[PDB]
DNA sequence: ATCGGATGTATATATCTGACACGTGCCTGGAGACTAGGGAGTAATCCCCTTGGCGGTTAAAACGCGGGGGACAGCGCGTACGTGCGTTTAAGCGGTGCTAGAGCTGTCTACGACCAATTGAGCGGCCTCGGCACCGGGATTCTCGA
DNA sequence: TCGAGAATCCCGGTGCCGAGGCCGCTCAATTGGTCGTAGACAGCTCTAGCACCGCTTAAACGCACGTACGCGCTGTCCCCCGCGTTTTAACCGCCAAGGGGATTACTCCCTAGTCTCCAGGCACGTGTCAGATATATACATCCGAT
């Protein structure tokens, strides 16, 4: 539905806070920020040898978080280029994420340890706690306002501390129906209201309301606001993400390289788009004010607009 | 030395000591809950009433006052639940339903 | 009520004017005139700026960016050009309307174009690379002006055959046509400073704000002259609010914008004031007239 | 020698559900024999989960449970209903 | 000139009123004849009832249509207007009657 | 199949199947961009579905603006009047020989007003159906059949 | 096909204002602002006929029309707003046309069961008439002057006005006259004559066409 | 009185007409013969049962409820006759 | 629990038909069910005969015809005839 | 006085006495006649021989001296007038009879 | 602990071993889930009757026996479970 | 050259060697779990033996081959080796399932 | 796709009636009242099966992947089957007449019922050990390309 | 079609626990009176069955014949079989908690059993209309020409 041919090696992208520039990062380890509007390249920034495999932009959206293989993460002013700080750690990092109401901080999920807080203006870093002490794949986020932190563990424990003092303010296990946990994936949020989603290993796609988890208390039984899975391929889902407004919310198959839109209060399958039948999808985000929609498969991104 | 039988003590019309009569020699149990051929005739009163109620229906459905053992065979086929309930058994002068298959009309 | 003096008169343009446009910072008034050339020149003092050629025709319309840093110029050369106002180069040529080219204007994010030409269709063009990204029947006649909404969701467009018609910009869907039960030739339309309303003068001494939200016609506003050529309107909004045109009879109207009535009758121009500007941030107006009187006038009140 | 029936009752509840319906003897005896039928189903059945429950008396939580088992549905639900009406009634006696 | 029907028309005309009619379709005393042979086979000079004999036909002709029917169902899953003996065979074994 | 199933699918497949190019018979004009199968759905004419009486208020009014009237008479009550809002249906030409037909068909109570197709129409064709406009006193033809009436009237 | 959702000839639905009601337990119409207008499902297009309209509630401010009506007639205009409809005003008989009001005309009561003749021939129509009765009684001829293009009974409504069309069959005061045609004789004439017009149509799928001797 | 071959005694035209009250259209020769028999072998049981039924009844006549009580222990039980 | 089977006789009968043969405890159970369900199958039937002759005994002969109408052929021959000879045999003392 | 068993003046197997004990226990008539639980033991002792010898014919057929649910399956699928007694039970650990179809063979 | 869904918790490799064991060559797809459903409808019985068997035991655990006495009731008895 | 052998023939020995085997071919904890899930629909928390849900493993599997038997005979009827579900649905109708 | 003619079918009518609703006198099962035992109900105890979880494995399931194999659609023909009309034929009404055998009552008697006293056949429980299940390996035979 | 290869059959050897055998330890089987009674049996009816025979006729059998579905064959598509790989969770083994299942011991509410009396049910007459039947009629629908 239209792609772009002067980006290579697309790796991962992430929008601005507008929609209106995209972060990519490139096999070479390069940073290209392509612009919508124009339709080109805005910026080429030499971010690391290694690619970038976690990229995300600053709320005055001056700033950009970006994370190589070599676990190697650096902080670029978006007008300049520049490396602004540099930071490297073991257990090699599998996402960055600025604090949306705090650009000084910024949380890093790493491979094996616990995802650790750390600040720009002082080079401090705050681990935060891991219930079962044995999970070492723990995937973290910051919800819409950054107020609290939402840890998920290969063994489906879900913790949701505040942000501030790391403390436990909720807990709960999901469960695969029967009585077994999964790996959770990733947790995702919206920009808009407080719905979130949970992909796990089970295929299945959960959407809760985060105030139901703070009400539901440490420990308890919160059920999903919604279950979203194929029913009919039991395809899984190597990301996902909400709509702008947060009532639609897209899957990407990469098992044949398609993608699942629902909504969010129905629930109802929205669509399908079907990609390249050869290419083999990895990135997939959503523009956070259009009906547009950036998929990276093979190197190579494509563009999924919506007109009345 | 008042009088009143067990099935006007039920408001029912099967006859309660009849029946009670009946299971009595038809050696299932030694001994017997009181209150059991009360239920069960109020059992047989409740289907008796759908099954003859289907009936008339069928029956009036054809202007007919009596109602004919076809009548009955037509309303046991159409309910699922009394069907199932006799799906095994037969039913004299009852015939079969309505019933073509869709190839079976010319195209 | 209005109490605009005569302060700065402006002449130059050896042709008949076609368009003058205050800068978005109120800091140059850009003059177009079939003479190909415009003419930037001072807003505050009447200072002559500088002259900008390189049309091939003479100039039916012209646009300021919003940053004031370019100015589109839709020629009768059929040709479009964006201009640098700083450096005065010709950064881009837009060719493609097969006929008079007589409005255009920038998108409320300076980074797209419309245009309208005598070919009765409207095109839509990138900034950047200057390339038409769409092209559109718009109406039975050549079109008369085109204008953006608040934010560029919404095309307005109006033309000689008498038709107001609002259009999707993503999609060039045609939302809306507005109808006043006849077919009055419009020659000018532009949306409200609100993007609430709508302003389009009618070739039989007639200005309409219509709603849009409920596509008819709220306002009207007479007493001038305008039966033939493109008079333009503003809103004269740094002061009272009114609504400022040209008139066929040398003057130049100002009504009350809520209550319609005149609130002042500027005159010293000796031809039809063809064109009209409001200053975005003072209270001055631009008045330039047509080739029997060649001159700008600014006009300056205290209200 | 006296055959008893239920063309009595059959026709008083005939007559409670329609008084103007008419009906035949082919299918009133056809009546009786289904529900002498229905009534050894249930006899038989409850005797069998007694026996299974060891239990020498045969009350009505067995005549309950043992209708569940034989009718479809709504029906039994329905049916046990009245049931327990009944026994109200009798109980309340 | 002469008329004839299309085929199966009349057949489907005698299919609609035999599901409109109940009453039997065989002969009483074939069917008598024949049960009174299969009886002497087990026990000769044995006697029936009228109302027994009645009952016989009935259930068989019941069963007959029954057997009739599902075998027509199955020609349809045999996607065949014409029955087949094995159509027949297969169905009791369905029936378990193999 | 349903009416309503292939009307649903008509106006799924009417984007891409179908265009408009200049035509050889008269300007601009439908051709067909793949190949349509005989008595199938080419496209509906939608646009503005008024009654019979309002017609001829809306035809002056266009007479009026000086606007060409594009309205297709649906029956004796309706009337699909395509002038101001319509599709690209209003770009099919005439021709005595026509692969097309128009057909009434209603969907749900309402009206719709499809060219099926004649035969079975193969990619890059013109679409023309039957105008069967009455005999005036003269439009003439250029749709190039054999058979032409020299005059859609 | 064109069938018509009606058991009998009544006020067609697809020629009513959206501010129109209707009550099909008289099929009265019924208004809320100003005055609006319906028209039946037939149209007369030759010959005599005849109709009536009873009037079920008259307050004050409360004045159908009752007439007829060509096309181009605008259903949200009083019934002879234009020179194609030809009416009475419900205050006191009078006739209304070309938004004329004439007194060459009877009085009318709130409680009037009024009857409606009018003959148009197989620039005036020759020979063509209009007769208006008060529950039979004849209130006189009310508009000899009549155009051509065909005509339909119809009803203009003030606020909350209360009236309803009748057909023949069951008539309070009829008249005898054998030439004559009820609502609903004319009504499946003129169903059956578009029946035939789809017909010709579709028929127009096969090449040619034929028709008797054009008289009839 | 030794009876025989009324098995034949059923009629072509009663067995289509079975048939069609079956809802049948189309029929084969082969079936009717090969019918009989099944009817036959059908009835094989339940007379016997049935007598056997009267075999303890210790009676000469078959009754009804015989072949009442076989086609439910056949599982093919009749109504309408006690 | 003191639970009665019939195990010990399928053992016995075995020796008694092949000595050199052993059983699956499983086959032994399939066998013992296999017991229960022919033994109520009669039970039932002579118990509904004797219904049929209103008789409140159940005697050899009724077990004979009721093993007539269940077993067929020279099954039931065969049974018929053991049965016989065994009630001669215990008669016989 | 000594006390034999019944059955063994019966030159039985199974035993009579619980014979007759499940019979008074089974609510089947008011009083059992003497000889009928023999006779019935009798008819069991009988049957139990016939499906026990074929089970060790399938045995040895197949060189097994334990016996395995298969073995008795196919026997009861073997013999007609067992199958036709037991064709409406079903048989744990049974699977089903070789049976091969004649139109699945290849060519 | 609510349980869901292990009705597709039947694989298609277990469905087609049982239709070789059931002398089965060439399926369809169409068939399994169609085959779970009548799996589930059958099983859907038994179990329900079972546990009225247990509704009238008055326990909270199933037995055998439960099934034994509802294939026996459903005419699809069972051995080797007492 | 890799070797493959024709249709069928692989399954063709895997019927033979089902026929020849006699254990379950359903994976025990799935049927379990499915049959608990079917119990919390009547009622929930109720337990179970291994024995019973066993027996019900069991037995439904008979059913199950069973009527894949039958509907194979009616497919052979219907002279196709593939299977279709109109076979399996008249199957029951015949097996009075419907 | 229609119209015309043939034919078959739903309707009103009339009356005949014989099932059928209705009422009786007479019978006995049902109700009413009273006594006993003891099945059933409750409760505290034990056990112990179940339900729950945890970790490692791989056989099994998921999924993909040609690709020949047959499902299926179509197409010719022909034989077998509806049909309408012939023909002849047992089927049904019905009514007669005899009695063989159901079907009833009245004994009287053998026969379990039942209880009590007695106990050894049988059953839970405990060794035990050998066909049997598994495994590995070698030899055999089907099958798919010549 | 004669080999290659592959799945299988069979053989010897290993180790095991269920099949089985035996041992305490009853309660349920036997024995023997004793008693009221189920039915065995005799001995009557009467009636329903069984057969007889005649009369009418709707029904059945066969014919001829159109014809049209059954069947047989061809080519296509697609699709499910077979194999390869990758992932997983069933299984399996072990542990542990408790919650229900089963048990026993009391305790007594309810039912069986008895006796009394009569009133609802049942056989039995009795008018009587729902509907069966026949007829003419009006409507629906097929089949062939157009």
């Amino acid at each position: 539905d239209g792609t772009l041919d002067c980006i290579s090696m697309a790796l991962t992208c992430t929008f601005n806070r507008w929609g209106t520039l995209l972060a990519v990062g490139c096999n070479d380890g390069r940073i290209v920020i392509w612009d919508f509007l124009t339709r080109g390249i805005a910026k080429i920034i030499s971010a690391h040898i290694h690619p970038v495999c976690s990229l995300c932009w600053s709320r005055d959206g001056h700033k950009l978080v970006s994370a190589s293989t070599d676990n190697i993460v650096s902080q670029w002013d978006v007008l300049s280029g520049d490396c602004d700080q540099r930071f490297r750690f073991p257990s090699p990092i599998l996402k960055v994420q600025y604090h949306p109401r705090d650009q000084n901080k910024v949380l890093v999920c790493p491979m094996k340890s616990a995802p650790v807080m750390l600040t720009l203006s002082d080079s401090k870093h705050v681990v935060l706690p891991v219930d079962d002490d044995s999970d070492l794949n723990v995937v973290a986020s910051f919800d819409r306002r950054g107020e609290y932190i939402y840890t998920g563990n290969a063994k489906g424990k879900i913790l949701v501390l505040k942000t501030d003092s790391q403390d436990l303010v909720a807990s709960f296990r999901v469960t695969t129906g029967t009585s077994n946990t999964t790996a959770i994936k990733s947790i995702e949020f919206a920009r808009k209201g407080s719905c979130f989603l949970i992909n796990t290993a089970d295929r299945i796609i959960r959407v809760y309301d985060g105030r139901e988890i703070l009400t539901c208390g440490r420990d308890g039984e919160p059920e999903p606001m919604q279950k979203l899975q194929d029913l009919v391929n039991r395809t899984p889902w190597k990301k996902c993400c909400f709509s702008g407004d947060g009532e639609y919310i897209v899957a990407g198959s990469a098992r044949q390289h398609a993608l699942y839109i629902w909504e969010k209060s129905i629930g109802n399958l929205v669509k399908i788009l079907h990609g390249t039948r050869g290419e083999l999808l990895l990135d997939v985000a959503w523009h956070p004010v259009r009906p547009i929609i950036a998929s990276i498969s093979s190197g190579v991104v494509s563009i999924w607009a919506q007109n009345q | 030395a008042k009088a009143k039988t067990r099935s006007s003590r039920a408001g029912l019309q099967f006859p309660v000591g009849r029946v009670h009569r009946l299971l009595r020699k038809g050696n299932y149990a030694e001994r017997v809950g009181a209150g059991a051929p009360v239920y069960l005739a109020a059992v047989l009163e409740y289907l008796t009433a759908e099954i003859l109620e289907l009936a008339g229906n069928a029956a009036r459905d054809n202007k007919k006052t009596r109602i004919i053992p076809r009548h009955l065979q037509l309303a046991v086929r159409n309910d699922e639940e009394l069907n199932k309930l006799l799906g095994r058994v037969t039913i004299a002068q009852g015939g079969v339903l309505p019933n073509i298959q869709s190839v079976l009309l010319p195209k | 009520k209005p109490n605009y003096a005569l302060k700065f008169t402006l002449a130059g343009h050896t042709k008949a004017v076609s368009s003058v446009k205050f800068s978005p910072n109120g800091e140059w008034l850009a003059s177009s005139s079939a003479d190909k050339l415009i003419k930037i020149w001072g807003a505050y003092d009447g200072k002559f700026e500088k002259t900008i050629s390189g049309h091939k025709l003479g100039i039916s319309d012209v646009a300021w960016s919003s940053d004031s840093n370019l100015l589109v110029s839709a020629s009768d050369d059929k040709t479009l050009k964006i201009w640098d106002v700083s450096s005065g180069k010709c950064l881009k040529t837009l060719k493609g309307h097969s006929n008079y080219v007589f409005c255009c204007n920038f998108n409320p994010q300076s980074n797209l174009i419309v245009s309208g030409s005598f070919d009765e269709s409207v095109r839509i063009w990138d900034v950047k690379t200057g390339k038409c990204l769409k092209t559109l029947p718009a109406h039975s006649d050549p079109v008369s002006a085109v204008h953006f909404n608040r934010d560029g969701s919404l095309i307005v467009s109006s033309s000689y055959d008498g038709l107001c018609r609002i259009w999707d910009t993503a999609s060039g869907q045609c939302l809306k046509t507005l109808i006043d039960d006849d077919n009055p030739p419009v020659s000018f339309v532009k949306f409200s400073p609100n993007g609430k309303y709508i302003l389009a003068a009618t070739l039989d001494n007639t200005l309409k704000l219509w709603d849009y939200s409920k596509g008819k016609c709220l306002k009207t506003y007479t007493g001038h002259k305008n039966e033939k050529y493109c008079i333009f309107a503003n809103f004269s909004v740094t002061g009272g609010k009114w609504i400022v045109s040209g008139s066929e009879d040398n003057l130049v109207y100002i009504w009350n914008l809520q209550t319609k009535e005149i609130v002042q009758k500027l005159q010293g121009h000796t031809d039809v004031v063809i064109s009209t500007a409001c200053h975005p941030t003072e209270n001055i107006i631009a008045s330039a007239a047509l080739e029997n009187d060649k001159t700008i006038k600014l006009w300056k009140s205290d209200c | 020698t006296r055959k008893e029936s239920y063309a009595i009752y059959v026709y008083k509840v005939l007559k409670q559900v329609h008084p103007d319906t008419g009906i035949s003897s082919k299918a009133m005896s056809i009546m009786n024999s289904f529900v002498n039928d229905v009534f050894e189903r249930i006899a038989g059945e409850a005797s069998r989960l007694a026996h299974y429950n060891k239990r020498s008396t045969i009350t009505s939580r067995e005549i309950q449970t043992a209708v569940r088992l034989l009718l479809p549905g709504e029906l039994a639900k329905h049916a046990v209903s009245e049931g327990t009406k009944a026994v109200t009634k009798y109980t309340s006696a | 000139k002469p008329h004839r029907y299309r085929p199966g028309t009349v057949a489907l005309r005698e299919i609609r009123r035999y599901q409109k009619s109940t009453e039997l379709l065989i002969r009483k005393l074939p069917f008598q004849r024949l049960v009174r042979e299969i009886a002497q086979d087990f026990k000769t000079d044995l006697r029936f009832q009228s109302s027994a004999v009645m009952a016989l036909q009935e259930a068989s002709e019941a069963y007959l249509v029954a057997l009739f029917e599902d075998t027509n169902l199955c020609a349809i899953h045999a996607k065949r207007v014409t029955i087949m003996p094995k159509d027949i065979q297969l169905a009791r074994r369905i029936r378990g009657e193999r | 199949l349903p009416m309503p199933m292939r009307f649903r699918h008509l106006k799924k497949t009417s984007k891409e199947a179908v265009g408009v190019y200049r035509s050889p018979i008269h300007g601009r004009g439908l051709f067909c961009k793949r190949n349509i199968d005989a008595g199938e759905m080419v496209i509906e004419y939608a646009g503005i579905v008024i009654r019979s009486i309002l017609t001829d208020k809306r035809e002056k009014y266009y007479d009026s603006k000086g606007i060409g009237c594009y309205m297709f008479r649906i029956d004796d009550s309706e009337v699909v009047d395509a002038t101001m809002h319509g599709n690209a249906a209003r770009f099919i030409n005439h021709s005595c020989e026509p692969n097309c037909y128009s057909r009434v068909i209603n969907i749900d109570g309402q009206k719709h007003i499809v060219i099926f197709a004649m035969r079975k129409i193969y990619r890059g064709e013109e679409l023309t159906y039957d105008y069967k406009f009455p005999i005036e006193d003269k439009l003439p033809c250029n749709c190039g059949a054999k058979k032409c009436r020299k005059f859609l009237n | 096909y064109r069938a018509c959702l009606y058991e009998r000839v009544l006020l067609a639905l697809h020629d009513r204002a959206p501010q129109l009601k209707i009550s099909d337990d008289r099929l009265t119409v019924v208004g809320e602002k100003g005055y609006s207008m319906v028209r039946a499902s037939h149209g007369v297009r030759k010959g005599a006929w005849y109709f009536e309209i009873t009037v079920d509630e008259m307050p004050p401010d409360t004045a159908a029309r009752l007439g007829w009506s060509q096309p181009l007639g605008n259903l949200q205009a009083p019934l002879g707003y234009d020179k194609f409809s030809y009416s009475w005003r419900s205050k006191k008989g009078t006739k209304f046309h070309q938004s004329i009001g004439k007194h060459y005309s009877s009085g009318y009561g709130q409680g009037d069961v009024l009857g409606f003749y009018i003959n148009l021939p197989e620039k005036q129509t020759p020979h063509s008439e209009i007769i208006f009765y008060k529950n039979g009684v004849n209130q006189g001829v009310a508009y000899k002057d009549i155009f051509e293009g065909v005509y339909f009974p119809a009803i203009s409504l003030y606020k909350s006005c209360t009236v309803s069309i009748n057909f023949g069959p069951c008539f309070k005061y009829p008249p005898k006259d054998l030439t004559y045609r009820p609502m609903s004789d004319m009504g499946w004439g003129a169903v059956v004559e578009h029946t035939l017009a789809d017909v010709l149509y579709h028929v127009e799928e096969v090449d040619g066409r034929r028709s008797p001797p054009w008289e009839p | 009185k030794v009876l025989r071959d009324n098995i034949q005694g059923i009629t072509k035209p009663a067995i289509r007409r079975l048939a069609r009250r079956g809802g049948v259209k189309r029929i084969s020769g082969l079936i009717y013969e090969e019918t009989r028999g099944v009817l036959k072998v059908f009835l094989e049981n339940v007379i016997r049962d049935a007598v056997t039924y009267t075999e303890h009844a210790k009676r000469k006549t078959v009754t009804a409820m015989d072949v009442v009580y076989a086609l439910k222990r056949q599982g093919r039980t009749l109504y309408g006759f006690g």
